[PDB]
């Protein structure tokens, strides 16, 4: 299956005093591997996973390096939007930038982003080519013509379809153990009765890996959506996912009523019934 | 400014047994701005030993965290998550029902 | 491994 690395940042202001809050986190698919938060008292980018501690103390020297270097970017930015917006220094602003790669089966790339928000709008996006900008105004605008000078575009064409897809492969080899297995979801149906008409059947998939996961429902064969409720994917805390769909159904009538799973760990979509 | 309220489920790190010690999750998604207020709540009372997962956040830039504490579920025991944001204009508290 | 400049808007 398809793999990806990616890294998140944010960088919140604190007006009245000193430099913004930053937080760096990286992912290999959706297994959370690295993190620095300016908060904290190391002050190096830490590990988030087992596998990333084989790296030796000159990886860690570096990405502390460029993760400080990252954060002293966003503090000038929060600057400078300030300014683009004609803001007061009352408020606190934030400032959002997430980057990294996606690879095939065959671990070949596949798909680069680089993209950035203010205040949770967007900004400005790396295209999928990796040669343009997206603007979304006027401000994105003046950022966008200083990254066409500066030759922005072309520096993280070769970051990403370089070094991202190949200390991608070198973590997925690393982790092997975790990074590719998956977990197939374990799946059971819950019961509840509201009225002596109406009941519910809840559809469960737990412990799963990857995130990616399908739940439908299906009446007598036949796709059914509504009176239903998919649940948004949530963590379960120890690596794992977990996510429900349920259905309401006329008391009795329940078996006419079929969950349907899909996962990457499932050779087969699988059924449930109550 | 924009400002999205987040969603929030409250649930068990592993199937709910009685005795047998387990984690309890808040999981709050899809807001915007960052700053959030969780507590875990046993019994009404907020549980001191409680952490969380590193700020990150998903395609459209709303905010996620995970907040879990160590627990071992008893029959008798009520656990909810009480949830402050500047969206909020009162804390929201959503009960942790083990047999949904 | 993350990029090695991060650019200023």
């Amino acid at each position: 299956g398809s793999h990806s690395m990616r890294y998140f940042f944010t960088s919140v202001s604190r007006p009245g005093r000193g430099e913004p809050r930053f937080i760096a986190v990286g992912y290999v698919d959706d297994t959370q591997f690295v993190r620095f938060d300016s908060d904290a008292a190391s002050q190096r980018m830490e590990p988030r996973a087992p596998w990333i501690e084989q790296e030796g103390p000159e990886y860690w020297d570096g990405e502390t390096r460029k993760v400080k270097a990252h954060s002293q970017t966003h503090r000038v930015d929060l600057g400078t939007l300030r300014g683009y917006y004609n803001q007061s220094e009352a408020g606190s602003h934030t400032v959002q930038r997430m980057y990294g790669c996606d690879v095939g089966s065959d671990w070949r790339f596949l798909r680069g982003y680089h993209q950035y928000a203010y205040d949770g709008k967007d900004y400005i996006a790396l295209k999928e080519d990796l040669r343009s900008w997206t603007a979304a105004d006027m401000a994105a605008q003046t950022t966008k013509h200083k990254w066409e000078a500066a030759h922005v575009a072309e520096q993280l064409r070769a970051y990403l379809e370089g070094t991202c897809v190949e200390w991608l492969r070198r973590y997925l080899e690393n982790g092997k153990e975790t990074l590719q297995r998956t977990d197939a979801p374990k799946t059971h149906m819950t019961h509840h009765a509201v009225s002596d008409h109406e009941a519910t059947l809840r559809c469960w998939a737990l412990s799963f890996y990857p995130a990616e996961i399908t739940l439908t429902w299906q009446r007598d064969g036949e796709d059914q959506t509504q009176d239903t409720e998919l649940v948004e994917t949530r963590p379960a805390g120890d690596g794992t996912f977990q996510k429900w769909v349920a259905v309401v159904v006329p008391s009795g009538q329940e078996q006419r009523y079929t969950c349907h799973v899909q996962h990457e760990g499932l050779p087969k979509p699988l059924t449930l019934r109550w | 400014m924009i400002q999205r309220t987040p969603k929030i489920q409250v649930y068990s790190r592993h199937p709910a047994e009685n005795g047998k010690s387990n984690f309890l999750n808040c999981y709050v998604s899809g807001f915007h701005p960052s700053d959030i207020e969780v507590d875990l709540l046993k019994n009404g009372e907020r549980i001191e030993k409680v952490e969380h997962s590193d700020l990150s956040f998903s395609k459209d830039w709303s905010f996620y965290l995970l907040y879990y504490t160590e627990f071992t579920p008893t029959e008798k025991d009520e656990y909810a998550c009480r949830v402050n944001h500047v969206t909020l204009s009162q804390p929201k508290i959503v009960k942790w029902d083990r047999d949904m | 491994c993350i990029n090695g400049v991060c650019w200023t808007v």
